[PDB]
């Protein structure tokens, strides 16, 4: 696969020693059975005994050189594998910082946890042991049967039933396996995506259905069902190798082509010590590389979907290269191909103005926040801060000239400081209670148990109300001279929505704000309201224009009182 | 194991004793194979090799014996594997939706997800992967010393005295990585929850600057991880030097008393012979017994992890059932006290809402008024006090008579990743066309259909993410509007809409045909249009009540309220 050999391109010479030293290793434990079976002949003949102590004590401590090799073998190799996925974990999490967010909301975060993690733990058997094993079950199968085949061509033929049979049975057990394996992964996102759902939709389930209706427990069934016609056959062909492959078996077989051969005048009894001591070694090498066929083809397709999103489209930061001003430039905008969302908006946003975005739900609002942010880049126009395009501002600086408030409080683990500082994790907590009072949370901070400190995970700490308000805090912190507030304050109780926007008025006096709002109430103050209405800039003006002109927004404001 | 044999199903113990008899059938199978090679080739060796066939009568036999019960004993273990697998989820799928919503910390949500995230081919294959060779690894070389002792007793106590050995190598293997493989499981869970979190919070994160490895969390999870994970290879080094140590010994132990006896004439030379052949095969256990020792480990992580949602607390019950099913019941509260670990968010809340009335909750962020309706729906349940639909407590009421008497529409919509359509649809599945389209034309989801391009075939992202913050709010009130429960429950439904779709929404919410006693937790003093009565709550407590009218009269805390 292409996309696997310019993954694992860095491990070239890593993967290439592996196979060379498994070769050494595997000669290397081969020898103390060949030195025994001339022990073994040697006690036959009588031989003397410092003779004998020579090949015994060799043998046995060849045995030692052979575990020490090996165990040292696989440890370094582990290593190696260890510190890639550590680089190629750390390459994934950069790549995901660049991409366009219409990744993310197609995907889920199922997905993506399978890509970090899931993915990069299934190239283990691939990069660790698929080589070790492969050159394993190459060089002892074919040393030892060379070796036997020279002692005894009639015993060393039936050596081969029990190989082609363990042939025929991994090649029938990897097409029949090929379609399940590449089905595997879709159904652990699948999986992962409905489990993570039905963990997060806990309220959802519990009064809507339960569990008997709930789609986790349908699509659970399903994946079992899966699973049992993936494992039933792969395991039942599994069992079938081990038997056919097993030192018993093999020594069965040996001694049943050998007894007639020997109480027949054909064979004699010493020649079959090789078959004996070395014919049962090479089984277990050829079970190695039968069981792990499928580590290679899980293997390989992680590798492949690893690749994949390591060439996704990045939304690079161009090298074609007042203060506050926000100008949009015939912007139009699609989430998916052919539906538009923005329609050649034109808008610009000045310092020490407030601006209202108002409009009917789903008329892309968001949408255009989301583009000042560049979470998405314009499909068509320009979007210039303070006289730079932001295609060709770097992360650091867009971010640190416009600050954002999202509609949706998304609050990380870690505790209230932490999320409070979060666009400067640097700063102290004098500067944390500064935002957190401007945003009139640090009185419900301060009833808390263990204060700032107090943590913020799942199903925890916080009302609604209480974290747009963090999230709010947090904006204030960043101190950036633009700010755009997607929807701030719709959970607030209006007395402490007063609160909120005097401090955010104070703070922002002399910077650009993009407000926007459903509660067409608390936009009066706007310098300029613009109506967005199905994606396209409909009318622009202050409150007694737009109310005057008789359009949407006059409607909307009509309707607003019920 | 201890752990595994809890999670077995009660109607597959007669495959378990099955399973154990032939499990060890084949260790016995496997080292009566082995010993008989020392008669076989002592005849072999003789002058009358024709004596050879009596053993070889017997290889043949206790071979093919053995494919047979290992056959069957992987057969079971299949059987056994996946009853174990879908008999724990399903378990765990029916018990977590009864687990108490305190439980779901980030801690146990991790665990949670890992135990349901076991569901794939690992866990399956338990029984045939681990247990299977772990039990004929650690008893094979047990079965021939056992069986040596009837070609020669001390030779078969020599075997049975490196046994010991590998038991003293075997325990002390897992003793020194158990500190280790904790802390490399611990690290790597808390990895796995901030991929989820860097996927499901980009916008922060990329706005905040804390998207990069450098400086985000994730980042710092992945360090750890890896610091960890270097740590549990480096902690398993002497584990596999000390069963390297045991093999060697018992190599020593079982040759040098081979050697003692052959010389002493105790042993012939064939014989001797014969048991270097069984030498190998007693100690090819001892290197089975190293590489299925690691993954014994994370076996006993996995289960246990199993095993903490399925001991984990479910919430209190009964068996009773409403009077009539679909008629509307009065809700009422007489003295609920109620906390989130020490915070009191209710403090002796006592209130009645007559049957099929309209009533209206509203007062300051975070007074309480989320918990109130989770408390009414049996999301949430009393630290003391009680809570009666109808007359009667809904602590004693039956799931599915509990679950049947509430619908919601929740204050941060959730939406499971679908189609539009198979949302609404959760509220009733077995509802027909026509009580969808009225479902949907009531929460102006209609409009929806005609503005996406795929109608309710709109897919649904994670969450309503895919979805505007006021279009999946629609959906949400479809879906509460669509189930006949006769107790509706409303949370910020006009949070996300505009003044249009507020207006059309709020309408509906009591246009809605069915008989109801219908709860409104409302923002704006337009958005309680309609109701019959009002509650103020503050601090915990219903400060005050009363109609709209009556309150703005009175000029109390609900007219200081919209005062600002
Ligand atoms: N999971 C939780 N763990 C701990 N405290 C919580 C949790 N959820 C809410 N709280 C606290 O319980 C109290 C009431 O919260 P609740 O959600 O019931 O308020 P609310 O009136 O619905 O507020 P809002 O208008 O902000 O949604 C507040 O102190 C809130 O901080
Ligand atoms: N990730 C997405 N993928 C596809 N379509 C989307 C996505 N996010 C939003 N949309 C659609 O784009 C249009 C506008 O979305 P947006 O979130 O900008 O709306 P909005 O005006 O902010 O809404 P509201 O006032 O309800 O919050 C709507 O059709 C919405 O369904
Ligand atoms: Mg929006
Ligand atoms: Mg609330
Ligand atoms: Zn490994």
């Amino acid at each position: 696969a292409e996309a696997g050999s310019r993954l694992l391109a860095p491990l070239k010479k890593p993967l290439i020693v592996s196979g060379v030293l498994q070769a050494l290793i595997t000669l290397i434990e081969l020898a103390p059975f060949v030195l025994l079976v001339e022990l073994a002949r040697l006690l036959l003949g009588g031989a003397e005994a410092e003779r004998l102590w020579t090949l015994g004590l060799t043998a046995v401590s060849l045995i030692g050189l052979g575990a020490v090799l090996a165990a040292a073998m696989t440890l370094w190799l582990h290593r190696v594998d260890a510190r890639f996925a550590h680089e190629l974990r750390g390459r994934l999490l950069t790549k995901l910082s660049r991409l366009p967010l219409g990744w993310f909301t197609r995907r889920g975060s199922a997905s993506t946890k399978q890509l970090v993690q899931d993915d990069t733990l299934a190239l283990h058997y691939l990069i660790t042991h698929a080589i070790p094993d492969a050159v394993a079950a190459v060089v002892a199968p074919v040393a030892v049967l060379v070796y036997l085949f020279v002692a005894d061509w009639r015993v060393a033929l039936v050596l081969f039933i029990p190989v082609l049979v363990y042939l025929v049975l991994m090649s029938v057990m990897t097409i029949q396996s090929g379609s399940k394996i590449a089905q595997a992964p879709r159904w652990a996102e699948r999986m992962g995506g409905e489990a993570g759902a039905f963990l997060e939709g806990q309220p959802v389930i519990r009064i809507f259905g339960g569990a008997a209706a709930s789609r986790f427990r349908r699509r659970l069934d399903d994946y079992i069902d899966f699973l049992v016609s993936w494992q039933r056959p792969f395991v039942g062909k599994k069992t079938l190798m081990d038997l056919v492959t097993r030192p018993a078996t093999f020594l069965w077989i040996i001694l049943v082509a050998g007894v007639p051969l020997v109480v027949t005048g054909r064979m004699d009894p010493v020649n079959l010590l090789p078959f004996l001591l070395l014919g049962t070694t090479f089984g277990a090498r050829l079970l190695g590389i039968g069981y792990g066929l499928s580590g290679i083809q899980t293997g390989m397709l992680a590798a492949r979907r690893i690749q994949t999103v390591l060439d996704e489209p990045e939304l690079v930061v161009r090298d074609r290269t007042r203060p506050g001003t926000v100008e949009l430039d015939r912007v139009s905008f699609e989430y998916r191909p052919g539906v538009p969302v923005i329609r050649d908006v034109t808008l610009t946003l000045r310092p020490g103005t407030v601006t209202a975005l108002v409009g009917p739900s789903g008329s892309g609002k968001s949408t255009l926040a989301a583009l000042v942010a560049r979470f998405h880049d314009v499909t068509q126009g320009a979007i210039r801060v303070d006289g730079r395009d932001i295609r060709t501002l770097t992360a650091d600086e867009l971010y640190r000239r416009v600050g954002f408030v999202l509609q949706d409080a998304q609050l990380v683990h870690g505790s209230v400081a932490e999320n409070i500082a979060l666009a400067e994790p640097d700063a102290g907590l004098e500067r944390i209670r500064t935002a957190a009072r401007d945003a009139q949370i640090h009185d419900r901070i301060t009833r808390m148990p263990d204060g700032y400190d107090s943590v913020l995970g799942a199903g925890s700490a916080l009302s609604g109300g209480e974290r747009q308000r963090v999230t709010i805090a947090r904006a204030i912190l960043a101190d950036t001279p633009v700010l755009v507030l997607d929807e701030a304050t719709a959970f607030a109780d209006p007395e402490s929505e007063y609160l909120v926007q005097q401090a955010i008025n104070r703070l922002t006096r002399d910077r650009t704000v993009l407000v926007i709002a459903h509660r067409l109430h608390t936009i009066t103050h706007a310098d300029q309201i613009v109506v967005l209405d199905d994606g396209r800039i409909v009318e622009v003006g202050t409150h007694d224009e737009l109310l005057a002109a008789g359009g949407r927004y006059r409607g909307l404001w009509d309707s607003g009182r019920y | 194991i201890r752990t595994l044999l809890r999670l077995v199903p009660a109607e597959k113990r007669g495959a378990v004793a099955g399973y154990a008899v032939l499990t060890l059938l084949s260790v016995l199978l496997r080292a009566v194979g082995a010993v008989l090679l020392i008669p076989l080739l002592a005849a072999l060796f003789s002058d009358t090799p024709s004596d050879a066939w009596l053993w070889l009568g017997w290889l043949t036999a206790v071979t093919l014996a053995g494919w047979v019960t290992d056959t069957n004993t992987a057969r079971l273990g299949f059987d056994l594997g996946f009853a174990v697998l879908s008999r724990t989820q399903h378990d765990m799928a029916d018990r977590l939706p009864n687990v108490a919503m305190s439980w779901f910390t980030p801690d146990n949500t991790a665990t949670a997800r890992q135990a349901i995230a076991a569901t794939g081919p690992e866990l399956a294959g338990l029984v045939v992967n681990l247990l299977t060779p772990l039990i004929g690894a650690a008893l094979l070389p047990a079965a021939i010393g056992v069986a040596l002792l009837f070609v020669s007793v001390p030779l078969g106590l020599a075997a049975l005295a490196g046994v010991a050995v590998l038991f003293g190598a075997l325990a002390l293997s897992g003793r020194l990585s158990r500190a280790a493989d904790k802390v490399a499981g611990e690290t790597n869970s808390a990895f796995t929850e901030r991929i989820i979190e860097f996927a499901r919070t980009q916008q922060a994160l990329r706005a905040a600057r804390r998207v990069e490895p450098a400086r985000s969390q994730v980042g710092s999870a992945l360090a750890a991880q890896h610091g960890a994970g270097l740590r549990l290879l480096t902690m398993q080094i002497p584990g596999q030097v000390l069963f390297s140590l045991a093999g060697q010994v018992a190599l020593i132990g079982f040759a040098g008393m081979a050697v003692w006896l052959t010389v002493r004439g105790q042993l012939g030379v064939p014989e001797a012979i014969a048991l270097i052949v069984v030498l190998v095969r007693y100690l090819e256990p001892f290197a089975a017994i190293a590489d299925l020792a690691p993954a014994l480990e994370t076996t006993r992580a996995t289960l246990n992890r199993i095993q903490a949602v399925l001991d984990a607390p479910t919430l209190p019950a009964g068996r009773r059932r409403l009077d009539r099913t679909g008629a509307a019941p009065s809700i009422e509260f007489d003295d609920v006290r109620f906390s989130y670990g020490d915070e009191v968010v209710l403090d002796g809340v006592s209130f009645t809402l007559r049957p099929g009335n309209t009533t209206a909750i509203v007062g300051p962020s975070g007074s309480g008024k989320t918990t109130i309706l989770s408390l009414i729906a049996g999301l949430q349940q009393p630290a003391s006090g009680r809570v009666l639909l109808d007359g009667v407590d809904v602590t004693t009421l039956d799931p599915e008579a509990r679950r049947a008497a509430v619908s919601v529409v929740f204050q941060h919509p959730y939406l499971f990743d679908g189609t539009l359509r198979d949302n609404v649809l959760v509220g009733d599945p077995e509802a027909d066309p026509d009580d969808v389209t009225a479902a949907m034309r009531l929460a102006r989801v209609d409009e929806l259909l005609d503005r996406l391009p795929d109608g309710d075939a709109t897919v649904v992202g994670e969450g309503g993410t895919a979805l505007s913050g006021g279009e999946r709010q629609r959906v949400s009130i479809a879906r509460a509007l669509l189930k006949p429960a006769p107790v509706l429950l409303v949370d910020e439904a006009t949070s996300a809409l505009d003044n249009a779709n507020e207006a059309a929404v709020v309408d509906a919410l009591t246009a809605d045909p069915r008989p109801r006693t219908r709860v409104i937790v409302a923002h704006r003093l337009a958005s309680i249009r309609h109701a019959d009565r009002v509650l103020f709550v503050e601090a915990g407590r219903v400060v005050e009540d009363g109609a709209i009218d009556e309150l703005l009269a009175a000029g109390g805390r609900f007219a200081q309220f919209w005062a600002q």
